[PDB]
Order: structure tokens, then C-alpha cells, then sequence
């Protein structure tokens, strides 16, 4: 059960909107998304799971 | 949202800022430089236009 | 219409492939068109409503 | 179920491809009846339970 929630919990994907999103602030000049994608690929990383 | 320990409480009006807004702010459309909102209609495949 | 149906089926043979948050979400199969037939623009001429 | 029959728990990204994770026991531990008494199932004390 453990392995299973710490599995579960490990690889997920986040809506991090962006900078600058709207409604922006008045005099805003830069937008860009916000990635931060904490995701584990290879076997070494799913090994390295607390 | 929280009860303090002395008994007072904290609620969304001192967290935050309720207001009624739109959904997205991404689309903003004017009409001749005035503030407007408009239907994008799309005729069905195989429909007579007028 | 047949169209339609035919591509429904090949959708729902590849959807279990795809991840669980874009099932969630719901695929939508609609005859599409490219260009607007009218736009339908709503102002307040008393200045009021923004 | 998780360690004789085995669990999907979620997906990963393997090359820009979405995969299944499963988890299992290892093959010597599931074999013969015998096997059972090798699981041990935590209690809310917090000892394993055979």
C-alpha cells in the first residue's frame, strides 16, 4: 500500500498557468507558461523514490 | 477557513478578494474602439447559409 | 454523419492509451467548419456595462 | 492483489510515449502456497502482521 501511494504521488502533471497571465498587472510586458513538469522517465529515478 | 486558538475566525474576505469576474480574461473584443462581446457563428456542414 | 460515427469508433478503440487526465477530461468528435458565416457584436451605448 | 496479481498504479513518459507501471512481487515470492506467510500486513500498533 505504501509502494502503491508513493507511486501514485511520485508522477503527476501541474496546471501552472503562465507569467503574466490575465488579467494582468497594468504595464506587464512579458508572458510566458509556467512548466514544472516533475516527472520520472528512466528506471533510476522510480528506484530513487522515497 | 480557520478558527484561531484565541477563538477568533478568519474567512475568505482576509485571505482574499470575492468578486464576480469572467471565466478567462484572455478574449477582449471592441466595436469601433467601444467595449463589445459578440457570437463567433459557424454554419453546420451542409446547411443553407441564408 | 457516417463520417462522424466512423471516427467515434476508431477514437474509442485509442483511448485507453491515452492518459487517464485527458479521459477525464472527455474527447469531443464534432463536424467542424473553418470560417464564421456571421458575427453577432453586442454593445451598451449608454457606456454603462463594460 | 498488488504483489500476487499484480497493480497499474499509473503512467510515465518513456521517450515521449505514454507506458503503464505495474507493480508485482518478484517471482520467487509468489509461487507455491508456502508464499503466503512471506507477506506481512501493518497494523495501526504499527507491527507487521503475518
Amino acid at each position: 500500500v505504501d509502494v502503491i501511494s508513493a507511486l501514485k504521488a511520485q508522477n503527476a502533471q501541474v496546471a501552472a498557468g503562465q507569467l503574466g497571465g490575465t488579467p494582468p498587472v497594468k504595464g506587464q510586458q512579458l508572458n510566458a507558461s509556467i512548466i514544472a513538469q516533475t516527472r520520472l522517465t528512466n528506471t533510476e529515478e522510480f528506484g530513487n523514490i522515497l | 477557513l480557520k478558527v484561531n486558538q484565541d477563538g477568533s475566525q478568519v474567512r475568505l474576505r482576509d485571505v482574499a478578494k470575492i468578486e464576480l469576474g469572467g471565466e478567462s480574461y484572455d478574449v477582449v473584443a471592441k466595436f469601433n474602439g467601444q467595449p463589445a462581446s459578440g457570437l463567433g457563428i459557424k454554419l453546420a456542414t451542409g446547411a443553407n447559409a441564408l | 454523419d457516417i463520417a462522424q460515427v466512423q471516427v467515434q469508433n476508431k477514437l474509442a478503440l485509442a483511448t485507453p492509451l491515452l492518459p487517464q487526465e485527458v479521459q477525464q477530461q472527455g474527447i469531443s468528435v464534432e463536424k467542424a467548419s473553418s470560417s464564421f458565416l456571421m458575427v453577432v457584436g453586442v454593445i451598451n451605448t449608454n457606456g454603462t456595462m463594460n | 492483489g498488488a504483489a500476487w496479481g499484480g497493480s497499474y498504479v499509473n503512467d510515465f513518459i518513456d521517450r515521449g510515449r505514454v507506458k503503464k507501471v505495474y507493480i508485482m512481487s518478484e517471482a520467487k515470492y509468489r509461487m507455491l502456497p508456502e508464499d503466503i506467510g512471506k507477506w506481512y500486513v501493518r497494523g495501526s500498533d504499527g507491527q507487521m502482521v503475518p
